[PDB]
RNA sequence: GAUGGGGAAGCUCCGUUUCAAAGGCCUGAUUUUAUGCAGGCCACCAUCGAAAGGGAAUCCGGUUAAGAUUCCGGAACCUGG
RNA sequence: GUUCUUUGUAAAGUGCCUUCGAAGAGUCGAGUUGUUUGGGAAUGCAGCUCUAAGUGGGUGGUAAAUUCCAUCUAAAGCUAA
RNA sequence: UUGACCUCAAAUCAGGUAGGAGUACCCGCUGAACUUAAGCAUAUCAAUAAGCGGAGGAAAAGAAACCAACCGGGAUUGCCUUAGUAACGGCGAGUGAAGCGGCAAAAGCUCAAAUUUGAAAUCUGGUACCUUCGGUGCCCGAGUUGUAAUUUGGAGAGGG
């Protein structure tokens, strides 16, 4: 079964996967900006990334907002260049989804997360969907098979960098590329 | 207690290392209502010591008991 | 409601808690023109403790017990005495 | 000025050591140093 | 005053394109019914099955096991969240051969399998039996749901992306 | 000025008048002292913010090295039980 | 030292056959905007659009095309010095 | 009239969890100007200072969607080199890194995707080598249950 949800979420738009992801959009928006876990929405290419399964149960949701970049202050100002001068149109070398993984965190990081998924697409945000695994907890680190999660550092580092989205947006290239710096490097 | 330690160690009842505490105490007390020229105290201090002796052996024979 | 685990001990206590006869030139008057024991006290006076301290300690009776925040950290009270305790008379301790 | 504790204590201290040099310590077999050194003077630096 | 949060769902969950997609509607149109209170038949048999004609109780397990052709009259559930899971059966049940069977209560083919929920359930075992399942029911049951997903697209409505269980049961290389 | 929440990479910003379970309390209450219930008021939209505003109830005499509408003498009124 | 030995259905290494199991999507790549690089029609990053494939993709330090060829398996993980 | 399925809560009712701190040094985000260009915008300063959010004994990286000509080499990390050179640049002022070579330290590995729908998991109780809320057992009781095992570079075969 797995597979078939796999390659059948894989075709977006398109009869089923439109008149759905409306229904859902429709709901979901309403519901609180993060609004915690139900039992994982799309559980198809969810175990690609470790699935559900931790720690027992805990994959929460939230709504990021979409867009580019809110240059505080008013001004400039600051001379301007080599804007500086720029404002209104910086863009975000965050990761839109990622800010989702980080507050999803704070919201309560009584658990570690593992990884993060999408789901929709407003003009008004991006519907992603964080997963978790309470290490402070039970099998988790009992039955673990993967207690990785549960080690010291490894844990709130969901926003360290050391994520996933944050691996990718920054160096997990190799060759071709000045992405494991730090570095600066050099002198 | 006023030794020993060695001594209020064993073993009159929390009803019994009772007024020798109260009793040390009454003394520290009038011990104090000396109040009069010097003053050394000199006892004061030892009275006083001797006061927690028996206070800190009070609260350990009580509490190995909730360690059951 | 419920539990499983708690507190420690019940330390202590808490009480005492009467200072150290507080004393002197006017106070000892006070204890003889007036006959109302000049005791002190610990900051913190439990207010009608006091009553329940002397009452109990020097045990004789009180009848009022206005009592001044003294200039040092001296919480020095002001007890009198019913037609029992003659100040003098209970001033056997001081 | 009717004060409040916080500030009571407080004044009080200001009493409490506002005490020239012990005289004992002068001669603690040691060294000890002379003059109180910290020494308030309700008239020169001033409370809070 | 939150219920409608759901309320409100289902609302839009019918007034838009009041069919929309595949047997997506299936699960909706021909669901409201389906599969009749002659269903009760089969969740009778398959209630004391567990004595008469074992069980069954597998989700990925009867999928794979309608691809391994071995299955029985399994019985697909209205209810789904996301109803994606059980969307699949909708095609691989003629796509192989077994008889389809959009039957009721979710929860009650988690009542026939002595667990929770649950997923979609069916069979393979009788000889008593055998007959008054597979006969009555089997015929009235693989007429409709079958005959059924015929048209049924519309009626509504889709069938959508068989170039899905294209994709899939081809895939296998 | 917290909280129902919403903005912000974020310290934090914004909102107390437009968003479950309400907030509790009450008399009677299923009662032999828990606690539903009969019924009522029901976002009370927390709380802080006045030693000149609002604001329960004392006065006369005597007293000291230095207090006092208190201490003490007499005579009082308020509040809760 | 092991007075034990609950198992030995406990696990490992040939040539024979089964497009043998088939492997990560709002991702890959692209347009554009900013940004960054020694990066150069040649960096990565992130926005907004568009959005694959499965003898598929990524790359090959000039853009197109068409042949070829070379070289690894991405969009889920851990891991001592 | 009586059970559940399901999204939602409310419990001082059980038990853990975080929140602050913090010299250095590590992961991030976010971002100046002063400065040099003898001017000043380009740019340099500098992916630098300041601001913010997260770790540790290190951290981070790491079994390649690499480097490569043939030749071939074979996760990271560091050093010496490569090199003030390929490039970048009012090609001005200045930027300026790589990759078969010698070193230093050495490790390799598990998931998703596949079946017999679980006999695998939390607890809490009784008892247990372990002496009270506790290292792990056993049996049993509620609960979990798209999360029991082979298989994951290479394939072991995966099945026969």
């Amino acid at each position: 079964a797995y597979k078939y949800l796999e390659e059948l979420q894989r075709k977006k738009q398109s009869d089923v996967l439109r008149f759905l992801q409306r229904v859902r959009v429709w709901e979901y928006r309403q519901k609180n900006v993060i609004h915690r876990a139900a039992r994982p929405t799309r559980p198809d290419k969810a175990r690609r990334l470790g699935y559900k399964a931790k720690q027992g149960f805990v994959i929460y949701r939230v709504r990021v907002r979409r867009g580019n970049r809110k240059r505080p202050v008013p001004k400039g100002a600051t001379y301007g260049k080599p804007t500086n001068q720029g404002v209104n149109e910086l863009k975000y070398q965050r990761s839109l989804r990622a800010t989702a993984e980080e507050r999803v965190g704070r919201r309560a990081a009584n658990l570690r997360v593992l990884n993060s998924y999408w789901v929709n697409q407003d003009s008004t945000y991006k519907y992603f969907e964080v997963i978790l695994v309470d290490p402070q907890h039970k099998a988790i680190r009992r039955d673990a098979r993967y207690n990785w999660i549960c080690d010291p550092v490894h844990k709130h580092r969901e926003a360290r960098g050391l994520t996933a989205t944050g691996k990718k947006s920054r160096g997990i290239n190799k060759g071709h590329k000045f992405n494991n710096t730090k570095a600066g490097r050099r002198k | 207690m006023a030794g020993v330690k060695a001594y209020e160690l064993r073993t009159k009842s929390k009803e019994q290392l009772a007024s020798q505490l109260v009793d040390l105490k009454k003394e520290l007390a009038e011990l104090k209502v000396q109040k009069l020229s010097r003053p050394s105290l000199p006892k004061i201090k030892t009275v006083r010591k001797s006061i927690a002796c028996v206070l800190t052996v009070i609260n350990e024979q009580q509490r190995e008991a909730v360690r059951q | 409601y419920a539990s499983k685990a708690v507190p420690h001990y019940n330390r202590l206590d808490s009480y005492k808690v009467i200072e150290q006869p507080i004393t002197s030139e006017t106070a000892m008057k006070k204890v003889e023109d007036g006959n109302i024991l000049v005791f002190q006290v610990s900051m913190k006076a439990n207010k009608y403790q006091i009553k329940k301290a002397v009452k109990e300690l020097y045990e004789v009776d009180v009848l009022k017990v206005n009592t001044l925040v003294r200039p040092n950290g001296t919480k020095k009270a002001y007890v009198r005495l019913t037609a029992d305790y003659d100040a003098l008379d209970i001033a056997n301790r001081i | 000025a009717q004060k409040s504790f916080r500030i009571k204590q407080k004044m009080a201290k200001a009493k409490k050591q506002n005490r020239p040099l012990p005289q004992w310590i002068r001669l603690r077999t040691n060294n000890t140093i002379r003059y109180n050194a910290k020494r308030r003077n309700w008239r020169r630096t001033k409370m809070n | 005053f939150q219920y409608t949060l759901d309320r409100n769902t289902a609302a839009e969950t019918f007034k838009l394109f009041n069919k929309y997609r595949p047997e997506t509607a299936a699960e909706k149109k021909e669901r409201l019914t389906k599969e009749a209170a002659a269903v009760a038949e089969g969740k009778s048999k398959q209630d004391a099955s567990p004595k008469p004609y074992a069980v069954k109780y597998g989700l990925n397990h009867v999928v794979a096991l309608i691809e391994n052709k071995k299955a029985k009259l399994v019985l697909i559930a209205n209810d789904v969240d996301p109803i994606e899971l059980v969307v699949f059966l909708p095609a691989l049940c003629k796509k192989m051969g077994v008889p389809y069977a959009i039957v009721k209560g979710k929860a009650r083919l988690g009542t026939l399998v002595n667990q929770k929920t649950s997923a979609v359930a069916a069979l393979t075992e009788v000889r008593a039996e055998d007959e008054a399942a597979l006969a009555k029911l089997v015929s009235t049951i693989d007429a409709n749901f079958a005959d059924k997903y015929d048209e049924v697209k519309k009626h509504w409505g889709g069938g959508i992306l068989g170039n899905k269980a294209q994709a899939k049961m081809d895939k296998r290389a």
